């Protein structure tokens, strides 16, 4: 996850 | 988790790791036969690891007991990842010692300052990656909502709160998800999302638990 909003799974 | 340190051999008893072939996300164990997690942390199949301190190597403490009930928040939206939060009953008690044990629920929501204890075996990388066979730890503080508000202009609802550092470089990170936030002795957070991992001005949102003891309780009790 780069520069982006993302889960943290 | 990014920036920080090994954790202590199992001074995190309560954390857990999901395994479905290998670690894809954490939970915390809050009584012999449930864990909490994170509901994007959902699989149908799914194999809970406690007691892990080093999650490459059988140590000796280990227990691995299969899922048998998983249950996501009914009001869960993937899209937000608002009430990103979800139980598991275990398909057979786990033994309680040394290095397996419950963390409480909170009494009540931790005011912003509040140190927390942070932990997770997710990317330690902000750039590229790299995964750690050893549990990881970071020590963070609650966020004012305010703050929180200002980093993610229009994404925070009233069932998320951010924890970790404006100035960046401290945070959770992809393979964290669905650990727990520790405040003094009770589970205020769940790791959720964020932009990246470790920016600056953009911390890690957590799932505000003391939301949700209610719901938890009630789920228990009828399963
Ligand atoms: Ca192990």
């Amino acid at each position: 996850c780069y520069f982006q909003n993302c889960p943290r799974g | 988790i990014v920036g920080g340190y090994t954790c202590a051999a199992n001074s995190i008893p309560y954390q857990v790791s999901l395994n479905s072939g290998s670690h894809f996300c954490g939970g915390s164990l809050i009584n012999s036969q449930w864990v909490v997690s994170a509901a994007h942390c959902y699989k149908s199949r799914i194999q809970v690891r406690l007691g892990e301190h080093n999650i490459d190597v059988l140590e000796g403490n280990e227990q691995f007991i299969n899922a048998a009930k998983i249950i996501t928040h009914p009001n869960f939206n993937g899209n937000t990842l608002d009430n990103d939060i979800m139980l598991i009953k275990l398909s057979s008690p786990a033994t309680l010692n040394s290095r397996v044990a419950t963390v409480s629920l909170p009494r009540s929501c931790a005011a912003a300052g509040t140190e927390c204890l942070i932990s997770g075996w997710g990317n330690t990388k902000s750039s590229g990656s790299s995964y750690p066979s050893l549990l990881q730890c970071l020590k963070a503080p609650v966020l004012s909502d305010s703050s929180c508000k200002s980093s993610y202009p229009g994404q925070i609802t009233g069932n998320m709160i951010c924890v970790g550092f404006l100035e960046g470089g401290k945070d959770s990170c992809q393979g964290d998800s669905g650990g727990p936030v520790v405040c003094n002795g009770q589970l205020q957070g769940i790791v959720s999302w964020g932009y990246g991992c470790a920016q600056k001005n953009k911390p890690g949102v957590y799932t505000k638990v003391c939301n949700y003891v209610n719901w938890i309780q009630q789920t228990i009790a009828a399963n």
